[PDB]
């Protein structure tokens, strides 16, 4: 049972690590997009 | 009890954060080939080929890309309100009121899909399945009982319980390891693929629970229930962290899904359109709407390539 | 190009033979059955015509009859009620013998007021069964309606209290003109029940085509 | 009088186009008699496009021939069209079962097919003999006949005009809305079946008071034996006879929406969702 603090960061660290390879809220350019 | 390791909230932490903004997003293509209405669809491990189940008796796989139709099995029963899609990708599996779930392989001779087996032992109806794998399934009924199943022997491998009211929806880790499934009773329960135990329990709605998602990480998870509240739980803290909810809307959540970076939540209402919420901000961060019936269903690719929406009016749409 | 087509060709064939698949769902006839206890789905399904629902099919008057009986669902209804929203029409099986056990009565009503008055079936009508009518005068003539309603279905005869019983199963609703109720006293004989359903369905199919046809 | 015609064109066009532009979209074409709606939506407008073209609007001979087939082939679709739809209606109420199999897409599309082939079947006549008297006007175009079958093709053009204008029509209003009335007194609502019974009479007298007045004065017109050379002082007054009964034939081509298809209780449905 840790601190929601440090609960917390974890998810804001794993949310910004990924958020570079995000499609939805990094839109890509069409031809690389298959849709 | 664990109100002591409540030191602080995630929005004071997440104060700080930059806003995602008020993203756009718009249709690619809609399916339209279903002629009833939908309730149960599922994302492919390839990000290539969807499954939905209609109340047709049709279980149509889309091709995402080229909006065509793989396969179209004749369910025995037109009422089905579940599937899942292997993780292989070779079996689809499919639930709904004859508490049956009916698993078809579709790698056969000439292309034929065929019933691969017969799963009964539910006595409430079928809710939510999820396939672990390849040989294993776990199915949700409505006899408030969740149990684990074997493909070639059909047996009751593991069943979960200590659910007061009957189960709605759960949804896997990417571990695999540990899965929650939500019921009617405002509760979540964390069950263990090896072990069956309780681990925690989640609760904190003030209705019924009906979607069920995990963190990207698998550290955490979301429910969608019908208090018109989104609730975020943690595996850790096992505490109520950032409810989504706003005083324009009112109606219920009937799908929770989460983007592959888990930054912002997708979120399945009954208003006659989707909403996406941001999962750290609980912000209303762009709306997408044009579905002519209410949303039953949402998911999202495992690269995150794409989002798709089923709703009752027989179309499905992909959103990026 | 030669990949691309043999996907969008055998996707063809995909649609085309659901085009009657799902043609042949509207020439059947989609009935749901609903009832307080075991008296639900009883005396229809006793004809001799042709695991959580068990559908009965049999074609009359050379129409198609698909009959759900939902009995074996033990679970919570507002989960999975909006699952048959859009059926042709809703059968309700009531024992009229039911009312001086342990009040049955009074559930029946709190079920067949959830099921009329529900959002997902504006459209679709409801054709309730008074059955146990064979013994029902027997019974009245051994005890009272009385006990059952404070209000007495006349001077406890036959002729006034099956009429008082089926009145107040048509008077819940407050959608009487969005639908119809069609009231019919089972008797012993499978053909006479099954013609009653066929004239009712009849009637829904009338109903339904009119808003299609503009009518309405 | 120029007034009229922009009326026609204010609300007619653009609502025969909504409810194109409503069942695409929408309605996707589930149910059959959708289609029964649409093709006679294009029939109407093809009977539209004619009205700005018949005032010499502004190419001899081609261009006219194609006109006066517009006309035509225009209003034999639309006329044949809303025969099918009280065929379709007449089947819908008075054999229930007999319809859930009948009514079905694969044989809506074969059977408007085969009418809108009839319609130019019977207006090829007029295209045939269709040359231009006057090419200042180039506008003014007519039927020429020989004058050996001058009265063949005049009367048969004639006889055909009509008995496919009213009488067969009308005969079809009449043996199906009876059996409709009849298969319609039983629906225990009293409060709906009194705008159901009398929306269906008014669709059956606005076809007499629309199509009835072009042909009474079109069999007079024609059969100038009876009243029309013998007293040879009302054909200056007839000449604008057939001009007033064309618009008032014409107008009746855009109120079908409103008697067809704006009638229906889940009609508006979809318009507020189309909307949005």
């Amino acid at each position: 049972r840790i601190k929601v603090s440090k609960a917390a960061a974890d998810l804001m660290a794993y949310c910004e690590a990924h958020a570079k390879e995000d499609p939805l809220l990094t839109p890509v350019p069409a031809s690389e997009n298959p849709f | 009890a664990r109100k002591a390791c409540a030191d602080a909230t995630l929005s004071q932490i997440t104060n700080n954060i930059d806003p995602v903004g008020r993203i756009q997003m718009r249709t690619r293509r809609t399916l339209r080939g279903h002629l009833a209405k939908i309730y149960a669809m599922h994302w492919g491990t390839d990000s290539r080929l969807l499954v939905s189940a209609s109340q047709d008796g049709k279980l149509i796989i889309w091709d995402s890309y080229t909006t065509n139709k793989v396969h179209a099995i004749p369910l025995r029963s037109s009422w089905v309100m579940t599937c899942a899609y292997a993780p292989s990708g070779n079996y689809v599996a499919c639930g709904g009121l004859d508490n049956i779930c009916s698993i078809y392989n579709l790698k056969t001779r000439e292309g034929n899909v065929r019933v691969s087996r017969e799963l009964a032992g539910h006595t409430g109806y079928l809710s939510c399945c999820r396939f672990l794998d390849d040989n294993q399934i776990v199915t949700s009924s409505g006899d408030t009982t969740c149990a684990l199943w074997d493909i070639e022997t059909g047996q009751q491998t593991t069943t979960f319980t200590g659910h007061t009211g009957d189960v709605m929806s759960l949804s896997l880790a990417p571990d695999t390891r540990l899965f929650v499934s939500g019921a009617c009773d405002a509760s979540a329960k964390l069950w263990d693929v090896r072990e069956g135990m309780c681990r925690q329990t989640f609760t904190g709605h003030e209705s019924d629970i009906n979607a069920i998602c995990f963190f990207p990480n698998g550290n955490a998870f979301a429910t969608g229930s019908d208090d018109a509240t989104c609730r975020l739980f943690d595996l850790r803290a096992d505490q109520e962290l950032m409810t989504y909810s706003h005083d324009n809307i009112i109606c219920g959540i009937t799908s929770v899904s989460f983007s592959k970076s888990g930054r912002l939540l997708l979120a399945g209402y009954d208003d006659f359109n989707c909403n996406v919420w941001d999962a750290l901000k609980a912000d209303r961060a762009g709306v997408l709407a044009g579905h002519d019936n209410r949303v039953s269903c949402l998911g999202v690719t495992d690269d995150g390539m794409a989002v798709a929406t089923g709703s009752w009016d027989s179309f499905l749409k992909i959103w990026n | 190009s030669a990949e691309d087509k043999a996907a969008v060709e055998r996707s063809k064939m995909i649609d085309r033979n659901l085009r009657e698949d799902g043609e042949k769902a509207a020439r059947e006839v989609k009935l749901l059955l609903l009832g307080a206890g075991e008296s639900g789905k009883c005396t229809i399904v006793k004809q001799m015509k042709i695991t959580g629902i068990v559908e009965t099919h049999f074609t009359f008057k050379d129409l198609h009859f698909k009959m759900f009986d939902v009995t074996a669902q033990r679970s919570e209804r507002k989960k999975w009620i909006h699952c048959f929203e859009g059926v042709t029409a809703i059968i309700f099986c009531v024992a009229l013998s039911d009312y001086d056990l342990v009040n049955r009565m009074h559930a029946s009503m709190k079920l067949f007021d959830s099921i009329c008055n529900n959002k997902w079936f504006t459209d679709t009508s409801i054709i309730l069964f008074l059955n146990k009518k064979d013994l029902f005068e027997e019974k009245i003539k051994k005890s009272p309606l009385t006990i059952c309603y404070p209000e007495y279905a006349g001077s406890n005869t036959y002729e006034e209290a099956a009429a008082y019983i089926q009145c107040q199963f048509e008077d819940l609703n407050k959608r009487k003109d969005t639908k119809e109720i069609y009231t019919h006293f089972t008797c012993s004989t499978d053909t006479k029940n099954v013609q009653f359903v066929f004239d009712a369905v009849t009637d829904v199919i009338i109903k339904n085509n009119l808003k299609d046809c503009g009518l309405f | 009088l120029p007034p009229l015609y922009s009326l026609v064109f204010i609300f007619g066009f653009v609502g025969n186009m909504l409810v194109i532009l409503i069942l695409i979209n929408c309605k996707r074409l589930k149910s059959m008699t959708d289609i029964y709606l649409l093709n006679l939506a294009i029939s109407d407008l093809f009977f539209l496009l004619t009205v700005p073209f018949w005032a010499h609007y502004a190419f001899g001979n081609t261009m006219c021939q194609l006109l006066t087939g517009l006309y035509f082939i225009g209003f034999f679709s639309g006329i044949f069209f809303i025969i099918l739809l009280t065929i379709d209606r007449y089947l819908a109420v008075v054999h229930a079962v007999f319809a859930l199999k009948a009514r079905t897409v694969t044989f809506g599309v074969v059977t408007s097919v085969i009418t809108w082939v009839v319609a130019v079947f019977a207006s090829l006549p007029n295209i045939i003999f269709t040359r231009s008297q006057k090419e200042g006007l180039h506008y003014t175009c007519s039927s020429h006949f020989p004058y050996s079958q001058y009265q063949f093709w005049k009367n048969f053009q004639t006889l055909k005009i009509v008995i496919l204008g009213l009488v067969l029509p009308l005969l079809v209003m009449v043996i199906c809305y009876s059996g409709i009335l009849k298969t319609l007194l039983r629906c225990r609502n009293e409060k709906k079946r009194h705008r159901a019974v009398r929306l269906i009479f008014t669709i059956m007298i606005v076809y007499f008071l629309f199509w009835a007045p072009y042909n009474i004065v079109l069999l007079l017109n024609t059969f100038q034996e009876f009243f029309g050379l013998n007293n040879c002082s009302s054909s200056n007054r007839l000449d604008q006879a057939m001009q007033v009964t064309e618009t008032l034939g014409m107008t009746h081509c855009c109120i079908n929406p409103i008697i067809y298809a704006f009638v229906g209780e889940k009609f508006r449905n979809y318009l507020l969702v189309f909307f949005q």
